[PDB]
RNA sequence: AAGGCGGCCCCCUGGACGAAGACUGACGCUCAGGUGCGAAAGCGUGGGGAGCAAACAGGAUUAGAUACCCUGGUAGUCCACGCCGUAAACGAUGUCGACUUGGAGGUUGUGCCCUUGAGGCGUGGCUUCCGGAGCUAACGCGUUAAGUCGACCGCCUGGGGA
């Protein structure tokens, strides 16, 4: 998983209160960090299908959280994908 | 004839035959006898009597080496598992040790398939 | 960093070179900014079964808080040295410091 | 990377290229080149001694360090190059004192790595040290047979030699053929397998790809006249005789080794 | 089962101790188990029937302890 | 009557040989949890420590090999 | 998740559960088509090959014995990368949620009482057996339902032919 300091660095980066830890941008960026960290793992370990299922779970969760943010407030969605470098 | 004092009785007790081999403590064999060589065949040689006469023959074959002390290694399951070391005491040998040295793998090679009988 | 418990088994005729190995390994760790928690020579000891056609060995215990890279280098040092016979590194949850039940 | 070609023409239908994008796309190092004049399989008498050789593309010779004598001095690997003279790729290395040389490229070697010969060298792929300094059970290549003569064993694209034993002055080797051979323990060897392991995965596709490599066509012996070959002749396809050479020597099975000088160095033959 | 005959010990005593230790360490049933290959289907089936035998016999022994026969 | 539950250790030490010798048989086999009444958590820790002491020749794999 | 996973050590890594809080605020469930995984056997290329073992060979058995039994034994089994995409792939029981008498265990947390011992009292997850109402053609299931309900999907329509 992601380390504690990287979690708190994201939480304090995108949290309005540095302790919300469950806001939509916080959960998205924590998923995007663990996904981009595991690109190197599955580039080396291509047969780790059991871990790859957890990766696809992270992707599907991020997409559901993004679609909620999109129809709840669009401008935060644009600011989020622009800051995280997400194609959608 | 070279005298030797201590010895080792290896007993290879299989289901079909029992092989008794007297050797030294170094593995240099001194004499041997089998149940099939003891005048028995087929159904008779998978018996404990066949083994206790294979042991009587083998002690007679190592009579001239002057053995008084003997330790026993026992290998395999069979009927001559015990009556052999009975006759090896009854020859007039002071027994010393009875070690069980059957080979037990730690899940190694695959055994053959089951007999559909 | 990463708490390791290292035990290695030295050829007993190289028992004299043991403190030179220990001092080099300790200077490898502290040179790599690692901590050393316990360090217990156990002496010559009778083996349970003959490794490498010989019956005794010289044991060394070491509890270490080092980064894993220099530990992998230390494993390669045990690997290519023929004086050391066996080496075992076991990752530990914390740093242990109390003496072993066989150092007593 | 092997690449199967698309069948835009017969002759490209079955071609498998071996594409290495790391090879230098330029000219080789000019001081280490010399002329390699072709022979045609013809000796100083002009007669053809070895058959089926002739033609092919012009090839410059690359001087390759097999003796590997620059001891103590570390060397960085400058670039990897193609050698037409051999199946393995070569590496242009630059020593610290300013000397450049060509070595055989090992498996995992790339541009920028450090190599080092000598006895006190480390054990990584590329180093060259005597096999009394090399641990038993390791894979080495470019192996000397005599000390200082130069490497002669395991030089082709994917080969390696295992070190199975050592008894004083000698080490016992497991050659790529499977033969167990004694070599003196002072002979140098180079760590790791040789590079281009997928060389044998190529398929030439057409006859011209062998004529590019200077391999003239082989006429099989039964398609001849009896004056030409022992197999020749027949009214139709007839072969009622045992397979021999063009010179009447049995081929399917008959051994031809007759060297009693080196029989003491052979532990077991190949099987 | 390396068994040393104690000083002034009869042979039938030491032999009965050797059969005792061989039955303790479980050698004969080990070789009979390893004489042929048993599939993991057959092994899972024999272990399930051994547990059901353990269990239905435990409940039958405790229920049959209660009621009489005459 | 688990001893490790009584004494309350967080992890069984493979270095405690006199304990592991109180939990292996004469032929080096691991004594089952039915006999000693060991809780199966400590039985797993004990087998994992015995296999390490076997690797370090602190305990035998069997009584015969030499 | 299923298939499946069994010496020990390290590296990378996924998931579950518990305890107090903090936070977001319905963001959820199901899913045609689609995509991915998917035992063994099998296929392809390159290795490897001890044991076992289809095929095959010999010996017996038999009326015959292209079998069971025996002595051998090749693909295969093993490794890497691909393909195949099937099994009595079974709990022969689709997923998610809610409610409805009990008992004896197993496993894994955790709270409290003086732990006055490994105890006493609870509270969560998973799991095995029996069994009540109820259900069911019956067998049986039975708080892990095959009971009472809700949402969505998949499927069935006499036996062959197939
Ligand atoms: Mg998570
Ligand atoms: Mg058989
Ligand atoms: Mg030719
Ligand atoms: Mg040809
Ligand atoms: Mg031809
Ligand atoms: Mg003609
Ligand atoms: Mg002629
Ligand atoms: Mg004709
Ligand atoms: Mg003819
Ligand atoms: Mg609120
Ligand atoms: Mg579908
Ligand atoms: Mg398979
Ligand atoms: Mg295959
Ligand atoms: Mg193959
Ligand atoms: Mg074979
Ligand atoms: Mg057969
Ligand atoms: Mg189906
Ligand atoms: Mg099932
Ligand atoms: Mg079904
Ligand atoms: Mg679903
Ligand atoms: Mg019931
Ligand atoms: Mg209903
Ligand atoms: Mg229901
Ligand atoms: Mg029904």
């Amino acid at each position: 998983s992601l380390s504690t300091e990287a979690t708190a660095k994201i939480v304090s980066e995108f949290g309005r209160d540095a302790n919300d830890t469950g806001s939509t941008e916080v959960q998205v960026a924590l998923l995007t960090a663990q996904i981009n960290h595991l690109q190197g793992h599955f580039a080396e370990h291509k047969k780790d299908h059991h871990s790859r299922r957890g990766l696809l779970r992270m992707v599907s969760q991020r997409r559901k959280l993004l679609d909620y943010l999109k129809r709840k407030d669009v401008a935060r969605y644009t600011q989020l994908i622009e800051r995280l470098g997400l194609r959608r | 004839r070279k005298q030797v004092s201590d010895g080792v009785a290896h007993i290879h007790a299989s289901f079909n035959n029992t092989i008794v081999t007297i050797t030294d403590r170094q593995g240099n064999a001194l004499g041997w006898a089998t149940a099939g060589g003891s005048g028995f065949r087929g159904s008779r040689k998978s018996t404990p009597f066949a083994a206790q006469v294979a042991a009587e023959r083998c002690a007679d074959a190592v009579k001239e080496y002057g053995i008084k002390n003997l330790e026993v290694m026992v290998k395999g399951p069979g009927p001559g598992r015990e009556s052999t070391i009975r006759a090896l005491n009854a020859a007039g040998f002071r027994i010393t040790n009875i070690t069980d040295v059957t080979p037990i793998p730690h899940n190694g090679c695959r055994p053959p398939k089951k007999r559909r009988v | 960093m990463r708490h390791y418990e290292i035990v290695f088994m030295v050829h007993p005729d190289q028992s004299e070179q043991v403190p030179g190995m220990i001092e080099r390994y300790t200077a490898a760790i502290t040179g790599a900014e690692g901590k050393i928690h316990r360090l217990e020579d156990w002496g010559r000891r009778q083996l349970a079964y003959p490794i490498n056609k010989l019956h005794k060995a010289h044991y060394v215990l070491m509890n270490v808080e080092a980064p894993q890279e220099v530990i992998d280098e230390l494993e390669t040092t045990f690997r290519f040295n023929d004086a050391v016979i066996r080496s075992m590194v076991m990752r530990t949850k914390h740093a242990v410091t109390e003496a072993s039940p066989m150092v007593k | 990377a092997v690449v199967k070609c698309k069948p835009t023409s017969p002759g490209r239908r079955h071609v498998v290229k071996v594409v290495n994008p790391e090879l230098h796309k330029g000219k080789p190092f000019a001081p280490l080149l010399e002329k390699n004049s072709k022979s045609g399989g013809r000796n100083n008498n002009g007669r053809i001694t070895t058959r089926h050789i002739g033609g092919g593309h012009k090839q410059a010779y690359r001087i390759v360090d097999f003796k590997r004598n620059k001891d103590g001095i570390p060397a960085v690997v400058e670039r990897l190059e193609y050698d037409p003279n051999r199946s393995a790729n070569i590496a242009l290395v630059l020593y610290k004192d300013g000397e450049r040389r060509y070595i055989l490229a090992p498996k995992g070697l790339k541009a920028g790595d450090q190599i080092q010969s000598g006895v006190d060298a480390a054990i990584k792929p590329g180093n060259t040290l005597p096999m009394r300094n090399i641990p038993v059970g390791s894979t080495v290549h470019n192996v000397e047979m005599k000390p200082g003569k130069g490497g002669q064993l395991a030089r082709s694209a994917g080969t390696y030699v295992q070190i199975v034993a050592r008894d004083g002055a000698y080490v016992t080797l497991r050659l790529r053929s499977g033969e167990m051979r004694k070599v003196e323990a002072d002979c140098r060897a180079t760590l790791g397998e040789v590079g281009n392991a997928e060389h044998m995965l190529r398929v030439l596709g057409k006859a011209g790809a062998a004529r590019w490599r200077g391999v003239r066509p082989t006429v099989r012996g039964t398609a001849m006249n009896p004056v030409d070959h022992p197999h020749g002749g027949g009214e139709g396809r007839n072969f009622g005789k045992h397979p021999v050479t063009p010179w009447g020597v049995q081929t399917k099975g008959k051994k031809t080794r007759s060297n009693k000088r080196t029989d003491k160095f052979i532990v077991r033959r190949r099987s | 089962p390396v068994i040393k005959v104690r000083e002034n010990e009869p042979f039938d005593v030491a032999l009965r101790r050797f059969k005792r230790s061989c039955e303790k360490a479980g050698v004969l049933a080990e070789v009979r188990r390893r004489e042929f290959y048993e599939k993991p289907t057959t092994e899972r089936k024999r272990a399930k029937a051994s547990a059901v035998k353990r269990h239905a016999k435990k409940l039958a022994r405790e229920n049959a302890r209660r009621t009489r026969l005459y | 009557f688990c001893r490790f539950t009584a004494e309350g250790v967080q992890e069984i030490d493979y270095k405690d040989i006199a304990t592991l010798k109180n939990y292996i048989t004469e032929s080096g086999k691991i004594v089952p949890s039915r006999i000693t009444g060991t809780r199966a958590k400590y039985q797993r820790q004990l087998a994992r420590a015995i296999k390490r002491a076997r690797y370090l020749s602190l305990l035998p794999y069997t009584d015969r090999h030499q």
